């Protein structure tokens, strides 16, 4: 039973908004062109082994069902761009279902292991940072052994934590600059 | 031909020997490789576009900010790393409110993107402007085995963008792999996804393993020797993923894995503890023996 | 005499009156120069709207009017009769667009769509004031008409007009006419034979006293206008005599070059010499000479001797009053689609490729089989929409006959074999007309013919049998569907025919955004073109089944005869004249008319140009060309055009 | 600031295609007034000229695709013409991209959409043509 | 109307404007046909033109008469949503 | 995923011969002409407060889904003849 006081009129234009500018207004307001064809979940590799099916994701932002944004189901998509190519009413799939996630990050559903990563980028410059058998490895195999990366380069890493202070991203993910780890 | 190097994350500092790789064969067929000193993560265009589109776009933009003060394009082996950067800089030359954005914070740190940095997958780089004719005349070892291409995602999706030809039925990767002398093996759902993909690696480990197992389980059934990807993040879920595989399924393959630059470092004879094959999870030593 | 001018500001309901401020428009309006009345009114093509004008023009003594409303290329004839029948010439009166060209693309910009509105008025009322008093040429009409292409839309035209006592000339590219309904099996709601209805038809056109039929033919050139159209038609060399032909069918054996025979849609093989089809009017062989040889087997075999190479096509010159237009359309090729295999796998097929497998006097002599092997299929799949509703494929509409015909051939397969299991992939069943509803009840409930609601992702091919798999969710369940089946067969959408670009080029037509015929308005002159004298008749204007082509080709015939029947039409004036005060002979405008209606000539002792008005179209070039200024297109006179432009910026 | 750009487009393929764009409510920036000639064969360098003396920032023209002309060649002239009017608008200090001549048929509303938009963009972009005011002193 | 959005009158109007004076079309207006017989190309028909209780060839179509009449009827042509007067014209633009 | 071979094609037919001639073969084949609107989901008491879905039912009849059989849901029916007497396709 879903009433009209369960559903969020303004989710498909709060999603759209998320999307501006960046990936865009125009790529996004593409799921209002969305008709539930069900080419997208056909084509999904993870709808075939999950209870995750595409065009639901779709309809649920389309009707107005806010748990879409605390829903596990939409962090199945691996991003393969299938559904992206093969939608006969332009709708840009997968970059919807992209800007679905940023308003679930700030809804406060991000997974730890996506927050280590995005940790390891913002203190390391890197998500797969180099170790001590990396330089062991690289040595023997005739690299230098530190690569020219901003994992070495205090100037490179500055820049990148003054941007991500500044897009407000060590907030998001919950990251306290003296510490030097998650909340 | 001349291009900024970007290495990305995985490839040199954890499966080095594609690096090394790639340095070798790139020489062979005449391109300089420039080091694109201080260049960051992409950013990991799935993981982070996910979290927060302006800081994917941001990132990236201040990684093409560095190929354009050395006013030169970029070339990378990434599928992950081609997509993010690639994706960037469409977008930004594309979307003027886009490009106003990421230049208001990029001044933040002294930076500008000018829109004139190109970016380039090696493969299609070898197909496009080298020719594969070239990859034939440097082949020294001729690798007489069966190949289960797998293309990845990022790599020729989107094509509204990249435009380097069909996503549903390429050539480009078989045609390379065959130039040295091996057999691209036809296998089911060949243009799948590996599941790594999106973050999908990091948070549903098990859903990713699943994909990567059924592609595994196909390329076997095809007749494969190994796997060839253009993909670090295809590479460590293909590779490491089979140790996960037979720690959470109980299946073991002990399926040879290998990126496109080791292969044609082979290919040109190069030295198998060069292309750093004894990191790999999986021995490749069964398909070392075939060559 | 000084301009009055009487400007009318429409609203159209609210379509230009909810974005520009029409009222504030309307009083804008009066501060230009000669503007003495100036009024807005919900709707100016009205009655009220147009007696309005009348009015005004009576006791305002008008003598210029100004309609800022829609579209001239819609209204402009209709307010050109407004006014003359209030005693006012017709080329007085001049249209500003503010509907399509303002108030329905500034919908989020109303101040300046209302600003916009002001200057166009004040464009129109700029060049209003310069207009001349033209007269409409009054021409004949030449008691003939034209039919271009021979299948059910135009037999249907070329029969009710000699049906009508008016000679017709009905001109078919192939060998045969017919067109796609006789590749057709059955017909859908009633599942009539489709040759069994359409060959009476066929040869009532070959035999009627009043129609010249002219198959394996094609229209080379369309000169002059309304009511005057000199047509040249090539009529095409067969290499065989028409008149000692038996139509027997003994010197194709020995022919060794074997061409696919279009017919069949590419399954079946026809030689260089061949026949469309058995029911084929006229009854006649032909000879293709992109594929033959000239080896002369053929000649040792044949008796009479009809085979000649030393044939000449001839060009016939004909003159007609009007021409309709009745192409038809082709089937979509579903190869780009590439999920879907189309081309790859050996039993994926198209829609009317199994048409022509069901058709009794097809290749495969009835039996719906598997191209792989030969077997018949025991589980079918029909794919809904192929090239049609898709972005991708640029085909965003929707082909109207794959839902009913999908489930037509499913309801022919189960009779022919009942245990044959059919699964029809679709997102919307469009059973719209009479009786289509009830047929789409019946395939489900009497023939027991499954529907999956769900556009298939992808068809999957199984290199060891053949065999495909299609790759679908099943919407009504949420669930991913991967069912196996012997044949898949893609309903192909409708596209416009090959040859529909040289015939668009030689009638001077339009097409629409789904790249088919554009008719002059959708809902007041469906089968109407722009272009005076020339109709549309079926599947050439757009996507329809059978019976809306049979009305359109009887529509055509009624809207084509009405100028036949009057024996004259009235044509614009907005021809070229030269000065011969001005024109000192340069000759620059003589190779610019494609018509060469300018040409040089002696007066008064020395060389000028002189138009001759009839070959003069009203483009407007050669003028523009003119370095004397001599030259000038009546109703785009230099100055005309000088005084808009000033318009654009202040009053003038 | 807005704008003021004058369009020339023929009656034909052209007009149906800036009509076909408001039957499908296809928005565009309001800075264009359309003159319609019959073929953009009436077009010459003389109402182009006259256009920017009068004080056009932007000046478009739009005529059948090459080959779709309702008087069959009238566009071809036209082409000459253009050609020559964009470079001597250079040799005259007027930016050449103040001129913009595009082939649409009657089916691309779309494209006539988007070639007002992108045209609107250009022009917003060079700033106004201080033409007009050059002249006034 | 669909699919040009363009109003119903834009189309239809000067059709019936058109069709009211034509020199070979009789507009028989608040009539119907009563009997047919007869066969194809010699039927014999009678028409019967309703009362109206107003003089058409002196009748203006001004409608102050509207404004004066007491009794309100519901308007037919708007469905029971609209009330007309007994003296009426169906729409404006009829 | 469902597969073919997860499927039973004949279930609708074998749903027909167990209805023939008890309550009748025009009354159970009735189900052939289900256009799946959901009027009768809509309709259903007892849809309202569990998962039991009227029109899937009939899907899965028609689908070969025979799991239908194994179901509680098909035991959650009241027979209340709502459905019966809505639908718009004399489904009965
Ligand atoms: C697979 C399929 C099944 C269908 N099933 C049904 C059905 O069951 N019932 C139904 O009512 N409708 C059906 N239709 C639709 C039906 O085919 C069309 O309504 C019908 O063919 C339209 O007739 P037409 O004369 O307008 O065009 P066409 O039938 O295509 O005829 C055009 C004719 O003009 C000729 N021609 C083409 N170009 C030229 C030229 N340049 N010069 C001279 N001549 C030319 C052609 O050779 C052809 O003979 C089906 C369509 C398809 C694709
Ligand atoms: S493929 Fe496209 S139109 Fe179809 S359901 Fe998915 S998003 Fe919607
Ligand atoms: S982009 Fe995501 S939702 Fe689309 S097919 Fe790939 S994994 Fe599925
Ligand atoms: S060419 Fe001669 S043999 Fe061939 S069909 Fe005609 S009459 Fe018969
Ligand atoms: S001459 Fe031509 S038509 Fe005759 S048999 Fe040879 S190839 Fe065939
Ligand atoms: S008629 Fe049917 S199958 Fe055809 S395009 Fe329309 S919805 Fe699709
Ligand atoms: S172009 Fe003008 S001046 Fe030259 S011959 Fe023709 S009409 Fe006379
Ligand atoms: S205006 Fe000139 S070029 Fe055009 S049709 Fe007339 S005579 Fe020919
Ligand atoms: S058709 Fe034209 S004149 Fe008539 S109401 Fe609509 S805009 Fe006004
Ligand atoms: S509208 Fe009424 S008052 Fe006016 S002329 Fe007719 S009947 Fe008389
Ligand atoms: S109400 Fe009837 S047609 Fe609709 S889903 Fe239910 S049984 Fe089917
Ligand atoms: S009869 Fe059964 S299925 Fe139908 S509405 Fe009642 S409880 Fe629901
Ligand atoms: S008519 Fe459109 S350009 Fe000549
Ligand atoms: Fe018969």
């Amino acid at each position: 039973m879903i009433y009209s006081s369960d559903l969020n009129k303004n989710l498909a234009s709060q999603i759209i908004e998320a999307g501006t500018p960046i990936p865009g207004d125009d790529v996004v307001s593409s799921l209002k062109a969305c008709y539930q064809c069900g080419t997208c979940t056909g084509s999904c590799p993870s709808g075939r082994r999950t209870s995750y099916r595409t065009r639901k994701v779709i309809r649920k932002a389309l009707l107005g069902m806010d748990d879409v944004l605390d829903s596990d189901d939409i962090w199945k998509c691996t991003t393969c761009y299938t559904c992206y190519e093969r939608c006969p009413r332009d709708v840009k799939v997968t970059e919807i279902i992209k800007t679905i996630r940023n308003l679930a990050a700030q809804k406060g559903n991000m997974a730890k292991a996506h927050k280590m990563t995005a940790m390891y980028v913002l203190k390391y410059g890197h998500a797969v940072p180099a170790n001590k058998n990396t330089a062991e490895l690289r040595k023997s195999i005739g690299l230098s052994e530190k690569a020219p990366i901003a994992q070495f380069s205090e100037k490179d890493l500055n820049e990148m934590n003054t941007l991500i202070k500044e897009l407000g991203f060590d907030e998001l993910i919950g990251f306290d600059w003296e510490k030097g780890a998650l909340k | 031909m001349k291009y900024a190097f970007f290495l990305g994350c995985i490839m040199p500092n954890r499966y080095a020997g594609v690096e090394a790789a790639t340095r070798t064969v790139m020489e062979k067929l005449g391109v300089e490789l420039v080091d694109m000193t201080g260049a960051s993560c992409c950013p990991a265009p799935g993981v982070f576009g996910s979290f927060d589109q302006k800081t994917w776009l941001t990132l990236a933009a201040r990684n093409l900010c560095i190929a354009e003060e050395m006013g030169v394009d970029i070339v990378t082996v990434c599928n992950g790393c081609y997509g993010s950067l690639f994706e960037a800089a469409h977008l930004l030359h594309d979307n003027k409110e886009a490009l106003n954005f990421v230049n208001e914070k990029l001044d933040k740190v002294g930076k500008e993107y000018k829109g004139n940095v190109k970016v380039r997958h090696f493969a299609e780089l070898i197909y496009n402007d080298i020719g594969v004719d070239k990859i034939a005349e440097k082949v020294e070892r001729p690798l007489n085995i069966n190949v289960g291409v797998h293309y990845g995602c990022h790599f020729l999706k989107p094509t509204d963008v990249k435009h380097l030809g069909s996503a549903e039925r390429p050539v480009m990767l078989d045609e390379i792999v065959e130039a040295t002398g091996a057999k691209s093996v036809p296998y089911a759902d060949k243009m799948m996804c590996c599941g790594a993909g999106g973050g999908v690696r990091a948070r549903e480990l098990e859903l990713s393993l699943d994909m990567t197992n059924e592609k595994i389980e196909n390329m076997i059934k095809a007749g494969a020797d190994c796997t060839v990807n253009v993909c670090p993040f295809c590479h460590l879920q293909f590779d490491r993923g089979q140790i996960e595989i037979k720690e959470k399924f109980g299946k073991e393959y002990n399926f040879p894995v290998l990126h496109l630059s080791q292969l044609l470092g082979l290919a040109m004879g190069m030295d198998p503890k060069d292309l750093a094959l004894s990191v790999h999870q999986i021995s490749v030593d069964p398909l070392l023996k075939k060559i | 005499e000084e301009p009055r001018i009487g400007v009318y500001v429409c609203h159209c309901g609210v379509n230009i009156g909810g974005t520009v401020d029409c009222p504030d428009v309307t009083e804008f309006a009066k501060t230009l120069k000669n503007v003495v009345v100036a009024r807005d009114y919900k709707y100016m093509c009205a009655d009220p709207g147009q007696e309005m004008i009348k009015k005004d023009i009576k006791e305002h003594n008008l003598n210029r009017v100004v309609v800022a409303a829609c579209s001239p290329r819609l209204h402009e004839p209709t307010f050109r009769r407004c006014v003359a029948e209030a005693g006012l010439n017709p080329f007085l009166f001049e249209f500003a667009n503010i509907r399509e060209h303002c108030s329905w693309v500034h919908m989020h910009e109303k101040e300046k769509a209302t600003e916009k509105a002001k200057d166009l008025v004040r464009m129109a009322v700029a060049k209003a004031r310069l207009l001349e008093p033209l007269e409409f040429i009054k021409v004949g009409v030449t008691q003939r008409a034209l039919v271009i292409g021979g299948g059910v839309a135009g037999i249907q035209t070329a029969l009710d007009l000699g049906d009508m006592g008016f000679e017709t000339i009905l001109v078919e590219k192939t060998p045969s006419v017919g067109g796609r309904m006789a590749q057709l099996d059955k017909t859908f709601p009633t599942n009539d034979c489709s040759i069994c209805i359409l060959a009476p038809k066929m040869v009532d056109v070959a035999k009627h006293p009043n129609v010249k039929l002219y198959a394996y033919s094609e229209v080379v050139d369309v000169q002059g206008y309304v009511g005057n159209f000199k047509v040249k038609i090539m009529k095409k060399a067969r290499y065989i005599d028409e008149t000692k032909c038996t139509g027997c069918g003994q010197c194709s054996e020995v022919c060794p070059i074997d061409v696919p025979n279009e017919f069949d849609m590419g399954i079946g093989m026809r030689k260089a010499i061949y026949k469309p089809f058995p029911q084929a009017v006229p009854a006649k062989y032909t000879i293709d000479k992109e594929h033959c040889i000239e080896c002369g087997l053929c000649a040792k075999v044949c008796g009479p001797n009809a085979i000649d190479f030393d044939q000449e096509p001839e060009i016939i010159e004909a003159e007609v009053g009007t021409i309709i237009c009745a192409i038809g359309y082709d089937a979509f090729d579903p190869t780009v689609r590439e999920e879907y295999g189309y081309g790859v796998y050996d039993n994926v097929v198209t829609a009317l490729e199994l048409e022509r497998m069901i058709n009794a006097s097809g290749p495969t002599g009835g039996k719906v089989i598997r191209l792989s092997d030969g077997q018949k299929p025991k589980r079918i799949a029909f794919i809904q929409c192929v090239g049609s509703r898709d972005a991708k494929v640029g085909n965003k509409y929707c082909s109207n006959v794959c839902c009913m015909y999908a489930m037509k051939n499913s309801q022919l397969i189960k009779e022919k074999s009942p245990d044959t299991e059919i699964d029809i992939y679709y997102m919307d069943i469009r059973a719209f007309s009479k009786g289509y509803e009830e047929f789409y009840e019946r395939s489900a409930k009497q023939y027991g013919i499954k529907f999956m609601r769900g556009r298939p992702s992808q068809v999957i091919e199984d290199p060891e049998t053949g065999n495909l798999v299609v790759r679908a969710e099943d919407t009504l369940l949420g669930e991913i569907l991967e069912k196996e089946y012997d044949l898949v067969v893609l309903s192909v959408g409708m596209v416009p025919t090959k040859s529909a670009d040289e015939v668009q080029k030689i009638l001077g037509i339009s097409r629409t955004p789904d790249q088919f015929f554009m008719e002059a308005h959708p809902k007041l002159r469906p089968v109407d073109t722009a272009t005076d004298g020339v109709y549309l008749a079926g599947a050439c204007q757009g996507p329809k089944d059978i019976p809306a082509s049979v009305a359109q080709g009887s529509a055509a015939a009624s809207r084509a005869a009405i100028p036949l029947a009057k024996g004259e039409v009235e044509v614009e004036p907005i021809i070229a004249s030269v000065d011969a005060e001005i024109c000192g002979g340069c000759g620059v405008c003589v190779k610019q008319c494609p018509y060469g209606a300018p040409r040089l000539v002696e007066k008064d002792g020395k060389v000028v140009a002189e138009v001759i008005s009839a070959l003069c179209k009203g483009c407007g070039t050669c003028p523009a060309g003119c370095p004397s200024g001599a030259l000038e297109q009546d109703h785009f006179k230099t100055i005309q055009l000088f005084k808009q432009i000033e318009g654009m910026f202040r009053d003038t | 600031w807005e704008p003021k750009i004058i369009g020339f487009c023929c009656n034909w393929c052209t007009y149906g295609g800036a009509d076909t764009a408001g039957v499908g409510r296809m928005q565009y920036p309001p800075s264009i007034r359309i003159i319609r000639v019959m073929c953009s064969g009436r077009i010459e360098p003389s109402l182009i000229l006259k256009a920017f003396k009068e004080g056009a920032d932007g000046v478009f023209v739009g005529g059948c695709h090459l080959g779709d002309c309702h008087y069959d060649s009238g566009n071809y002239k036209w082409q000459r013409r253009v050609m020559m009017l964009y470079e001597l608008l250079e040799e005259l200090g007027i930016e050449k991209e103040r001129l913009n001549h595009e082939w649409i048929s009657a089916s691309e509303g779309e494209k006539f959409q988007n070639t007002m938009k992108d045209f609107y963009n250009k022009i917003e972009a060079l700033g106004p043509c201080k033409l007009k005011e050059e002249l006034d002193k």
